């Protein structure tokens, strides 16, 4: 649900870097349960063992890369002493992807990843700053 | 969508089946008949937002 | 392997044509020696005599529209009556300061 | 503005009742009448425009191009008329119909007053180009290449689209005189950044800007004479003048947003530049020399000075015309030799003289010789440059010698030295191509003589 | 705007009777002749996949062609201009009758208008 | 020449030009107004538009129901 | 079948879905619903093979479960509300209920499983029937309660059912299947604009409608059924396959042809509502269904293929039916965008 | 020889008839405008004694 | 010419997006037609939704 997501933006970005790496960790979490749910039902490897390790396998990369975002996220806001600032974001958004370049073992996806997640980041940023609307009310 | 054929020829299909307390058989009433009539009287021809409002 | 090496049923590539050799004097429009010729004139016709000669000349001749010698006019008049009367030729301001109401700062 | 639209409607059914021997007589004869028609339109004003209604107005800025526009059509038919010999009937008329419906959607793209209008008309433009394309291409690679130009283009046009939608919902008008007169200023935002984007980038792809510039060499290379000359003459133009449009809402916002294009335009047409230093193809030489001059009119219309926009417009004008000589050039060398290569046709001067006294006026166009209107807009864009920093004539100076250097390349490896002693089927110049060259090369030297009319509205 | 539930509106009417007061569509009309341009398209295209002389194969069936989308046009033209019109007239009336929610702007001019000035360098 | 027979004078273009801003002026004014009548009637619903439908009234029977309380 | 039973059971798919649009009562449309699956059935199985009747189970299991459900958001909204008229839904459990009965009868992403292999299943004309006929109904019934869908879940199936379409239909050399993934593209076009303006809704509807009629009776008349087949089709009637070029290229959004119509106004109303990043993926995503509809133009009648020596006997014979408004739908299929403005008639 | 060269040669009164009728349809235009037709203030001007209208 | 004209340029724009939509297609439509795994996941879809969305 929602709850998440409360719990992670009530913490003020600059602070409290083991309380936003735990929430971003529970979110990523759950995101790669969904995930493994979704390819366990539509495609069945091989046997119930099987399942249950290729879901731990995602929901720990899932969790993992969003743990390296929270934490070299909120670090980079509390040190560059400039918080509500989108290169902050990049650059933990840059970290995850980094990190799930390595949970694959490959350059490509890494370097790939990088770049694309820090974009994503610093654009919900700027999102979250400017008011951006992804689902807008029907106001006229 | 929506061909309110019904209403251009005045025929009632189905409209005496919508509510409780639409002319039942033997006048028998509805558990809740005085509170339908209420909130009917109170939301006519005024509209769903304002109804609801 | 009596396979006949050949993939499907093709026509040969053709052989360029040469318009010259049906048709000296060819001017390299059509192979239809009358139509060719025509071809030739009506298109130099229509693009050297009519569009090249007679539209620059129509594009040379155009009237004064952007007014440039009215400016040059209009400028005369203006430095002729400016130095007559002493007045300092162009003026720094373009819209005068007496419509213009700033507002006050009061810092 | 209907007195052009309206004759050049009437071109698709005369085409279609003509007799099968007389399509390419009356499309040319009435295309050459067209062109004198809209040569009336140069006549402008030093105010606003020609408003001719609510939907059409012409411009200082709008004549050239739409006379460039009209006069390209008859040249695109008396060059397709040779290597569409052995063509049905149906199939010439219907070649004959793209270009006449490309020539209709240009005009109108042009002279449209609504920047929706212009947006549809400019995404018009596209399917005609796409047909001549992949459907009377020669090679096999047109197929990739027509999807090049179709998908860099629109991943450029539909943030476009949504940006448009969205001032209209904030101003009330897409009107561009209304938009001119009730302008206000861009703030420093990131909802205002991603707008400039949105604008700027639909545009810039079409150019081509330097790193999406891929789509060129190969829709260039792959389609057909007339889709050649009509890719480099006019289509190139069409983000220029989108640009010079829309940069009126951007304002201050441009005085920094400039920069990353900038550096790779200034940086970008070096490279390109030296990349004509080494091609094995005729065709993707003249093609990146085309993205060279392009970046130049980037670097201008980014400045956003008066000496700038007359430098961009008299240098669009005049690559418009070299650059479409040029290829019909190599086309009809390419029709005697099949091959398309630089080195395997050589020594032509003493085989084909006039020709060689047509590329090398080509080459001296290319190469801005003075007082050519090729080196009026080069210098009008340097002497601006040169007040926006002084370091930039370094580049820009560097640009010019290599310029020089691959066009003299081009002229000397095709027509001087020995002929290649086993090609023995070159042919003497058909009256045809004699006359294309002509009509491609006196315009320029008459523009020459009066550069106010393609100096643009800030003249 | 939704004037699906619009008061007083009569469930299946295509032109109702208040639409009469509008004047009707010239049978010159731009839009009519684009119509008519689609109906004689619509016979080209007939002729063409029959395999048949696509210009001169049936006048009769041409004529009809053009002659149907003309009539269907000038009847959505007539429709669309009602709708159209019963747009402005809520529009205006809904302004008229809630004067708070718009107020009269107090004019200003540009000589008493400070406006930020932004060299181009 | 030219002049007399091609083309006609400035306050043709000039008064033509008065005319389309005026007209393009009106529908820019008009469209945002539509646009905040719009945004008003949605909200609050007391406008012609947006109107859903409420029961109808008429259906409801006022007779004695075998039961003095209804 | 008997050409009297044929007749009868298309007039009451037709009778189920005209009771659904002009019934006021819930258990009357319920009704309407179960009748058009009741003799939907037998129009998919007509010509009797195992994929038909694969087929025919697959579309039974699945609107028979969607109408389930239909009947328990029916019976929970009246559980919170003594009420039968079809309004505001009154309870946003009923409600999400129905909203996914209804994606599901449309075929909307996650529940779009099902299409592409009833289409495939099925011949062309009974293709025909179900993804142009079998929309009205869902489509109807949820324009008459946008007022209470949740904005976020529609966004999100329609968003879905976008990408899914546009996805899976580069993957396919059946045209039945690439049918069926442009379907499911425009489905979630037409519902991503529910929440806003329902007139746009139709529109879509309209136009997608008759892009599909045209689609079809050119694939019926050039009876093909993958692309290999498609590309024998310009040796014997090249005009058709112009025109289905022509058409694709329609379908495909690109201006100035008739598909562009939908998406722009979508787009515009959209961008009235302050939603700028949604229709900006719409389109991104729409680029695919570009490709893969630019893909078959380009196997079809942009080059040609080799053919067979059999064709020559195919050039001695004539269509002996012909059908009646093709030439109408080509045109409106291509050729109606300056007539926009006529959207005002609340098509 | 008439009515043999007009069944080839009635092809080319196409565009000139086009030409004509855009001139014409321009006409129409300029009419619908003349909102401010001798009503700027530039060119504000009494009419001529026989002048009915500044320009067409 | 070669390294940026030719590869880098290339493999930046066209060739990942090309790489990525042609991967996504394969996920997508790379699925069985056994009834089993699509109801299995609707009843996924379902869950989510009543837990998800409220
Ligand atoms: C628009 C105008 C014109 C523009 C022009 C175009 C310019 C843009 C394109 C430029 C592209 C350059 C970089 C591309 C990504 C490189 C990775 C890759 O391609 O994967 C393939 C490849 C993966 O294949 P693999 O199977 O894993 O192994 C192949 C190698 O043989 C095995 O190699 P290895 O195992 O020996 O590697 C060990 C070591 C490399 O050892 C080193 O010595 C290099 C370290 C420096 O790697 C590291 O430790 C990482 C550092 O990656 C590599 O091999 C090289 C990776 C290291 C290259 C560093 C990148 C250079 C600088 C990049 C930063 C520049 C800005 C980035 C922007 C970021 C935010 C937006
Ligand atoms: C210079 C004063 C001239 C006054 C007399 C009138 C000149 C008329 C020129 C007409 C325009 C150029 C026509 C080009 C197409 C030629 C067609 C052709 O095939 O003819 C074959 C014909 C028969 O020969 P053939 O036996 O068949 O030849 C066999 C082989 O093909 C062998 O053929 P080829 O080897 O004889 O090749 C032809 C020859 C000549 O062919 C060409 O090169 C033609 C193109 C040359 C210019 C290239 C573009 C440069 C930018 C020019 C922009 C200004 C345009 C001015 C207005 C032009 C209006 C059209 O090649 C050259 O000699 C190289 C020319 C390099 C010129 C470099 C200097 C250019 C700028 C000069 C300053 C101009 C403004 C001064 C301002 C300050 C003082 C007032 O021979 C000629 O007619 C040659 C004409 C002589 C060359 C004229 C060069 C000067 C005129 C330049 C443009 C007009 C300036 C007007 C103001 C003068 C003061
Ligand atoms: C802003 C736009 C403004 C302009 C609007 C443009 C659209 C307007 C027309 C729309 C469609 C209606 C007519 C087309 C029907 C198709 C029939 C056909 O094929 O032509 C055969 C027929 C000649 O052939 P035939 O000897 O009778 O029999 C041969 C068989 O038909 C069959 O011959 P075959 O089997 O031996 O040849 C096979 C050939 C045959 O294939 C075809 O030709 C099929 C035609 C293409 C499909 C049509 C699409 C439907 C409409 C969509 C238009 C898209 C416009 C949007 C812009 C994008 C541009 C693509 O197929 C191929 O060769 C395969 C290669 C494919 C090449 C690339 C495909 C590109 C197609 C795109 C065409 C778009 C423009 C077409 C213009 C008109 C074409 C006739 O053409 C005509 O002569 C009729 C054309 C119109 C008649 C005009 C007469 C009226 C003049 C009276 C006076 C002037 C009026 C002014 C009044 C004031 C005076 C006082
Ligand atoms: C080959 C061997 C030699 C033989 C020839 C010997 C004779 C040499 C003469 C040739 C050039 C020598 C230069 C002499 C120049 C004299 C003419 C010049 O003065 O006229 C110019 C005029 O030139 C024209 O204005 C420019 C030509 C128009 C170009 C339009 C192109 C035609 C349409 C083609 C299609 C368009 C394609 C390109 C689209 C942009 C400038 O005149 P200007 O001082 O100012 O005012 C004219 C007089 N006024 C005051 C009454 C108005
Ligand atoms: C590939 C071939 C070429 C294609 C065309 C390339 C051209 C597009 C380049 C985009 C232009 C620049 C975009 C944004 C420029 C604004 C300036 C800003 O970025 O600089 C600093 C901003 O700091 C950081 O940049 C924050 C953002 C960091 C995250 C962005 C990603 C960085 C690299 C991504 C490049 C990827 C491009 C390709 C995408 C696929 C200024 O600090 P600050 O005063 O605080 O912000 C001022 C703006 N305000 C006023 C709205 C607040
Ligand atoms: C000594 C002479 C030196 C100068 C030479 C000048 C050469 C002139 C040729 C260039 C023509 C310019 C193009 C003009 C076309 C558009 C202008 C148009 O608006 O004028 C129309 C008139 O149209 C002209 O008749 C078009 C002339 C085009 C024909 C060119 C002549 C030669 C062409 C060759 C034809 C084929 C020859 C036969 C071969 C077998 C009337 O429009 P209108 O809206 O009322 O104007 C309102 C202003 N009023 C009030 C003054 C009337
Ligand atoms: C490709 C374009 C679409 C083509 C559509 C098919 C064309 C053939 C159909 C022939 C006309 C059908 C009209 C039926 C006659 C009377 C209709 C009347 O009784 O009903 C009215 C309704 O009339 C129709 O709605 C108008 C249909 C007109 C369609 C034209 C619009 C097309 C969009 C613009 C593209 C240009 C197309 C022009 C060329 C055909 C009253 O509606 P109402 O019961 O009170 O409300 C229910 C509808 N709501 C819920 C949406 C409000
Ligand atoms: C989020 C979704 C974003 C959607 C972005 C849409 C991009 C539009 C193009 C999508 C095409 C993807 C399909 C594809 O290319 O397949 C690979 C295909 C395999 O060949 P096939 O013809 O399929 O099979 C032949 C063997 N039988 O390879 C190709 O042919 C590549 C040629 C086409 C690419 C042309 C250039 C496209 C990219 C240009 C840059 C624009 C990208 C747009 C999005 C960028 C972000 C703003
Ligand atoms: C050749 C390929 C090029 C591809 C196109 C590159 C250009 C991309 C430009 C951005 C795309 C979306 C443009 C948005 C349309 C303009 C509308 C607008 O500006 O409104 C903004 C909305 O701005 C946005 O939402 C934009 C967010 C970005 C979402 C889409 C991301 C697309 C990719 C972004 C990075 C790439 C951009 C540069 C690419 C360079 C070329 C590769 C304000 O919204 P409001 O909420 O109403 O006002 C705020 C006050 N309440």
């Amino acid at each position: 649900a929602k709850t998440l997501l409360h719990k992670y933006s009530d913490i003020p970005e600059g602070t409290e870097c083991h309380r936003k790496a735990y929430a971003s960790t529970s979110i990523g979490g759950a995101t790669g349960l969904i995930v493994s749910a979704y390819s366990i039902a539509l495609k069945p490897p091989a046997s119930f063992l099987e399942g249950v390790a290729r879901t731990g396998r995602y929901t720990f990369t899932s969790a993992a890369i969003g743990a390296i975002f929270g934490l070299t996220s909120c670090i980079s806001a509390q040190v560059r002493e400039k918080p509500d600032d989108p290169l902050n974001y990049f650059i933990g958004g840059c970290a995850g992807g980094l990190t799930l370049g390595a949970r694959t073992r490959s350059y490509g996806i890494g370097a790939a990843a990088c770049a694309y997640m820090g974009l994503t980041a610093a654009l919900v940023k700027m999102g979250q700053l400017e008011g951006w609307q992804v689902f807008a009310e029907p106001k006229v | 969508p929506f061909f309110d054929v019904q209403k251009r020829l005045g025929l009632d299909l189905d409209r005496w089946m919508t509510i409780q307390s639409a002319e039942q058989p033997h006048k028998i009433p509805g558990r809740c008949h005085a509170f339908e009539k209420e909130w009917i009287e109170c939301a006519h021809g005024i509209g769903g937002i304002r109804a609801e409002k | 392997p009596p396979e006949p090496t050949i993939r499907l049923q093709e026509d040969p590539d053709p052989e360029d044509e040469n318009l010259y050799e049906k048709n000296p004097d060819s001017h390299g429009y059509d192979k239809d020696p009358i139509v060719d010729l025509w071809n030739m004139r009506v298109v130099f016709f229509f693009g050297f005599s009519i569009v090249l000669v007679l539209g620059s000349t129509f594009v040379a001749y155009l009237p004064d529209y952007r007014m440039q010698e009215w400016a040059r006019r209009e400028a005369e008049r203006l430095v002729k009556y400016r130095e007559a009367n002493g007045l300092p030729l162009m003026e720094s301001n373009c819209f005068d300061p007496n419509k213009i109401q700033l507002p006050e700062d009061e810092d | 503005m209907l007195k052009i639209i309206i004759p050049t409607t009437m071109l698709l059914p005369m085409t279609w009742m003509s007799k099968h021997n007389m399509i390419w007589i009356n499309a040319t004869v009435h295309s050459l009448l067209i062109s004198l028609i809209s040569l009336s339109l140069l006549n402008q004003l030093g105010e606003n425009s020609l408003n001719f209604s609510l939907t059409f107005f012409s411009d200082s800025l709008s004549a050239p191009l739409l006379v460039l526009t009209t006069w390209l059509l008859p040249l695109m038919l008396m060059a397709s008329q040779s290597h569409l010999s052995k063509e049905t009937t149906t199939r010439k008329k219907l070649y004959i119909t793209m270009l006449i419906l490309l020539q209709l959607f240009l005009i109108m793209t042009f002279t449209a007053t609504e920047l929706i209008l212009f947006y549809i008309l400019f995404e018009a433009t596209l399917v005609p180009t796409l047909i001549i394309i992949t459907r009377w291409g020669n090679q096999t690679e047109r197929l990739n290449a027509g999807l090049y130009f179709l998908f860099y283009t629109l991943a450029g046009s539909l943030p476009l689209l949504v940006a448009l939608v969205y001032i209209q919902n904030t101003t009330g008008s897409l009107n561009f005189l209304i938009i001119h007169y009730w302008s206000h200023p861009l703030s420093n935002s990131w909802s205002n950044i991603f707008m400039w984007l949105a604008c700027i980038m639909a545009f810039m792809v079409k150019m081509p800007l330097y790193g999406l510039h891929l789509w060129l060499p190969k829709a260039h290379v792959e389609a057909p004479i007339a889709g050649s000359m009509v890719l480099a003459a006019v289509l190139l133009k069409l983000g220029g003048y989108g640009m010079m449009r829309i940069t009126t809402i951007l304002n201050p916002l441009t005085n920094y947003m400039a920069y990353p294009f900038l550096m790779l335009s200034m940086w970008g047409m070096i490279m390109t530049s030296s990349i004509c230093l080494r091609q094995t193809d005729l065709k993707s030489l003249i093609a990146y020399s085309s993205v060279s001059h392009m970046a130049l009119v980037i670097v201008a219309i980014m400045i956003q000075t008066p000496w700038s926009f007359m430098g961009a417009t008299a240098l669009m004008i005049a690559h418009g015309l070299t650059s479409s000589m040029l290829f019909c050039l190599a086309n009809t060398n390419y029709e005697r030799v099949h091959s398309r290569t630089m080195i395997l046709a050589r020594g032509l001067q003493t085989l084909l003289p006039l020709m060689a006294t047509w590329w090398l006026v080509a080459s001296l166009t290319n190469l801005a010789l003075p007082p050519s209107i090729n080196l009026i807009g080069e210098l009008f864009i340097i002497t601006a440059s040169f007040s926006w920093s002084n370091i930039t004539i370094i580049l820009m100076g560097m640009n010019m010698m290599i310029t020089a250097l691959y066009s003299l390349y081009m002229l000397i490896t095709t027509q001087r030295g020995k002929y290649t002693h086993h090609i023995n089927n070159i042919k003497p110049s058909f009256t045809r191509e004699n006359a294309l060259m002509a009509l491609h090369i006196l315009p320029l030297l008459l523009l020459t003589l009066n550069p106010k009319m393609i100096l643009g509205p800030l003249y | 705007t939704m004037m699906s539930g619009r008061p007083g509106r009569v469930p299946l009417q295509f032109l109702p009777n208040e639409a009469r007061s509008l004047p009707p569509p010239k049978l010159t009309d731009p839009r009519l002749v684009y119509m008519g341009f689609l109906g004689y398209c619509s016979g080209l295209i007939d002729n063409a996949i029959r395999r048949r002389p696509v210009v001169s194969a049936g006048l009769h069936r041409q004529l009809l062609y053009v002659t149907s989308f003309v009539f269907f046009g000038y009847y959505l033209l007539k429709r669309q201009d009602y709708m159209y019109a019963l747009r402005d007239h809520d529009m205006f009336a809904y302004v008229k009758s809630h004067p708070e929610d718009f107020p009269e702007k107090d004019k200003k001019t540009y000589g008493e208008i400070l406006e930020e000035f932004h060299p181009v360098r | 020449w030219i002049a007399r027979t091609f083309y006609d004078g400035p306050e043709k273009n000039y008064e033509k030009t008065m005319a389309i801003l005026q007209i393009e002026a009106e529908k820019a004014e008009l469209r945002l107004k539509e646009l905040e009548v719009r945004r008003l009637m949605r909200a609050r619903g007391d406008g012609p538009w947006y109107q859903y439908p409420t029961i109808d009234k008429a259906l409801i029977d006022h007779s004695p129901k075998t039961t003095p309380d209804n | 079948m008997n050409p009297i039973i044929y007749t009868t059971l298309i007039m009451t798919v037709m009778s189920g879905t005209m009771l659904v649009m002009i019934s006021s009562h819930w258990l009357l449309i319920w009704i309407g619903f179960e009748m058009n699956l009741l003799a939907m059935i037998p129009v998919l199985m007509k010509n009797f093979n195992p994929r038909a009747t694969e087929a025919a189970t697959k579309y039974f299991l699945t609107q028979a479960t969607a109408s389930m459900m239909l009947m328990m958001a029916i019976i929970i909204n009246l559980l919170y509300s003594g009420q039968w008229t079809i309004t505001k839904m009154f309870n946003p459990v009923a409600m999400t209920m129905m909203t996914m009965a209804l994606a599901m009868k449309l075929g909307l992403s996650p529940f779009h499983f099902w299409v592409p292999e009833v289409t495939q299943g099925i011949s062309l004309q009974a293709g025909l029937l179900l993804l142009t006929w079998q929309k009205l109904a869902p489509l109807s019934v949820l324009c008459q309660i946008s007022q209470s869908i949740n904005p976020n879940l529609m966004l999100t199936m329609a968003m879905l059912s976008i990408l899914i379409g546009g996805w899976g239909g580069l993957n396919q050399t059946q045209l039945r299947k690439i049918m069926a993934y442009s379907s499911i593209a425009h489905m979630g076009w037409m519902t991503a604009v529910l929440p806003y303006n329902t007139t746009m809704t139709i529109l879509n509807l309209l136009i997608y409608i008759t892009m599909t009629l045209a689609m079809f009776m050119l694939l019926i008349h050039s009876s093909a059924t993958t692309t290999l087949s498609l590309s024998h089709t310009w040796n014997k009637m090249p005009v058709i396959t112009s025109l289905m070029m022509v058409t694709l290229l329609s379908m495909g959004g690109l201006p100035p042809l008739s598909g562009f119509m939908p998406k722009w106004m979508i787009i515009q109303e959209m961008t009235k509502n302050e939603s700028i990043i949604m229709p900006t993926l719409m389109a991104m995503t729409a680029l695919l269904n570009l490709y893969f509809y630019m893909r078959l133009a380009y196997s079809s009648s942009l080059t040609m293929f080799p053919s067979t020596n059999n064709m020559k006997m195919k050039w001695q014979f004539e269509h002996t039916k012909q059908m009646k408004l093709l030439p109408t739908m080509i045109v409106l299929s291509t050729l109606v965008l300056p007539m926009t403005p006529a959207l005002s008639s609340l098509n | 020889n008439v009515l043999q060269i007009v069944r080839d040669h009635w092809v080319h009164i196409l565009v000139p008839v086009g030409f004509v009728f855009g001139c014409y349809l321009d006409r129409r235009s300029d009419e619908k405008l003349t909102a401010f037709r001798n009503k700027s203030l530039l060119f504000k001007r009494e009419l001529r004694p026989n002048e009915e209208v500044t320009w067409k | 010419s070669s390294l940026l004209d030719l590869i880098w340029l290339e493999t930046i724009l066209p060739k990942t997006t090309s790489f990525i939509q042609m991967k996504m297609s394969i996920m997508v439509s790379n699925q069985k037609g056994l009834i089993k795994l699509y109801f299995l996941s609707f009843l996924i879809t379902i869950m989510i939704s009543m837990t998800l969305f409220n």
